[PDB]
């Protein structure tokens, strides 16, 4: 219950709220919480439950990794650095992803979103998958805006850590796309300054940050030593008036906490 | 003018290019915003922070010291020593790869998404990716320049008083408004919107869905300097900096004693003297 102490210590640094869930990847088992159930902006962390919904389509066959998809100078949005370097070319199904999960590439996510129909219907996706609780409802940058008490484009960090357990483990995707999904979240390239950063040699996580205005700020994530994941993660936290390096370097020393005394 | 502390704020520094380091806040006379990294100039050395993954932060040894000014781009960094331009990081569209005529008497760089230039004898040269036409320069632009700026699919140049601007156009960020054909001092291009610096006044065209174009009144007399992001504008004003677009402003911190402005893709940086 150390891990508990930093986590109620960064809601008194940040001056926040902060949700924390930390799950036992085999048994699904809840080993530690805090705010398990109020809900949070999910930023782009909602990017790998987008990509779990079009490896499902890639398993049922309504859809291609490879099929390559052009777009024009009207579907770029901010923060979108590899999609706005494929104005000509395009890019592959399998690409967007890579680029929404480990670049955070908004345009992408939003031409993932068009692939299956809409916010509505990621939402759709969770619903069928047992998850009542997560939503999308906009398209970015507009559902990072995290108003207060708006319930727009949110999780819990129950539901959002349960939802990412059953798309790594369970047999929702097939064994194939469950690798590929673990994989591209290992790839992650923006969250270095986050749990990876109290990461000791040999550790192996796969995680997808997130980062929106009014202070929000978060991760989910699969970790474990030994280069093999064991327990899922998720924190989130929102209203902190602090800046983006003070909100890592508390979600990090949380992380420091959950290794010290794994 | 060197700094005593440098303010950076904007986006969500994703890839740490908005934490300026502590050996960079203070007597740092330039900076340079790149898309995942910041590069900084002090006693003629560069500086650097945030993410190498292309090497634009693996510094060439050449840029220790008597560099005169540098330029940052999506995976590559630019320095100007002594007329010379050099390059380092991603070159995957031979934006590294300065030619020939770029290796002495440059009096100015500046760098483009994948694209990078040089201004030399009022020509601009132009090299690295051109896809969207950004890097095949106007014969208007090959002579009399004075001012020159990178775009992410553009790019612009003030040929007496006057912008010159080319590369994509969808959204009209390359069709230069009768206002800016003379008086022109500073071009700024941002992704889809442009900006000139006209005796105080800032005149933009281009997209506006994001508000890039809609210049607060504040800025219209008395502006020293411009600068654009990707989605997002600055302009200094008696050591205040203003901002628009994209819901962009300008924390307290720089709405005084700013003597020079930076503005990286996401990432903004004023230079407190
Ligand atoms: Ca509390
Ligand atoms: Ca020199
Ligand atoms: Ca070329
Ligand atoms: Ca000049
Ligand atoms: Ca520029």
């Amino acid at each position: 219950p150390e891990t508990l102490v930093k986590v109620k210590d960064a809601e008194d640094q940040l001056g926040a709220r902060v949700g924390y869930i930390e799950l036992d990847l085999n048994s699904g088992k809840i080993l530690e919480s805090f705010r398990p159930e109020e809900r949070f902006p999910m930023m782009s962390t909602f990017k790998v439950l987008l990509c779990g919904a079009v490896l499902s389509r890639v398993d049922a066959g309504q859809e291609q990794l490879g099929r390559r998809i052009h777009y024009s100078q009207n579907d770029l949005v901010e923060y979108s650095p590899v999609t706005e370097k494929h104005l000509t070319d395009g890019m592959t199904v399998r690409e967007l992803c890579s680029a929404a999960i480990t670049m955070s590439d908004n345009t992408a996510a939003n031409l993932l979103l068009t692939t299956i129909g809409g916010p509505k219907e990621l939402t759709a996706f969770l619903h069928n998958m047992g998850d009542h609780v997560t939503r999308l409802d906009r398209w970015e940058p507009e559902l990072n805006e995290a108003i207060p008490n708006d319930e727009r484009d949110t999780t819990m960090p129950v539901a959002m850590a349960t939802t990412l357990r059953k798309l790594l483990t369970g047999e929702l995707l097939t064994l194939a796309s469950r690798q590929q999904l673990i994989d591209w979240m290992e790839a992650d390239k923006v969250a270095g300054p986050l749990l990876r950063s109290a990461l000791p040699a040999g550790w192996f996580i796969a995680d997808k940050s997130g980062a929106g205005e009014r202070g929000s700020r978060g991760i989910i994530a699969a970790l474990g030593p030994d280069g093999k994941p064991s327990r899922i993660v998720v924190i989130y936290t929102t209203g902190s008036q602090a800046t983006m390096d003070e909100r890592n370097r508390q979600i990090a020393e949380i992380g420091a906490s959950l290794i010290k005394h794994w | 003018v060197a700094a005593t502390s440098v303010v950076a704020w904007g986006g969500n520094n994703d890839w740490g290019e908005a934490t300026v380091p502590a050996e960079a806040q203070s007597g740092v006379d330039a900076i340079a915003g790149g898309y995942f990294h910041g590069l900084a100039l002090k006693g003629g050395k560069v500086l650097g922070w945030g993410a190498n993954l292309n090497g634009q932060l693996t510094m060439p040894a050449a840029t220790q010291s008597g560099v005169d000014a540098i330029a940052a781009g999506n995976y590559h960094s630019l320095a100007l020593k002594d007329g010379e331009v050099i390059a380092w990081g991603g070159n995957e569209d031979g934006q590294t790869t300065v030619p020939a005529e770029a290796r002495s008497g440059v009096d100015a760089i500046a760098a483009g998404a994948w694209a990078s230039y040089a201004l030399k004898d009022g020509k601009v040269i132009a090299w690295g990716d051109d896809s969207d036409g950004q890097t095949t320069v106007p014969a208007e632009a090959q002579s009399g320049v004075t001012a020159l700026d990178g775009g992410v699919y553009t790019a612009l140049a003030v040929k007496n008083g006057g912008v010159i601007a080319w590369g994509d156009n969808y959204f009209g960020q390359t069709t230069v408004p009768a206002e800016a054909q003379s008086g022109v001092d500073d071009v700024a291009g941002g992704i889809f919107h442009s900006l000139a610096l006209k005796d105080g006044k800032v005149i933009a065209w281009g997209d506006n869905r994001y508000k890039q174009t809609t210049v607060p009144t504040e800025a219209l007399s008395g502006v020293s300097a411009i600068a654009s992001g990707e989605w997002y504008s600055l302009a200094l004003k008696n050591g205040k900096v203003i901002a628009w677009g994209s819901s962009r402003t300008a924390p307290s911190s720089v709405q005084s004693g700013v003597s020079s402005i930076e503005a990286g893709p996401n990432a903004a940086y004023a230079l407190k003297g």
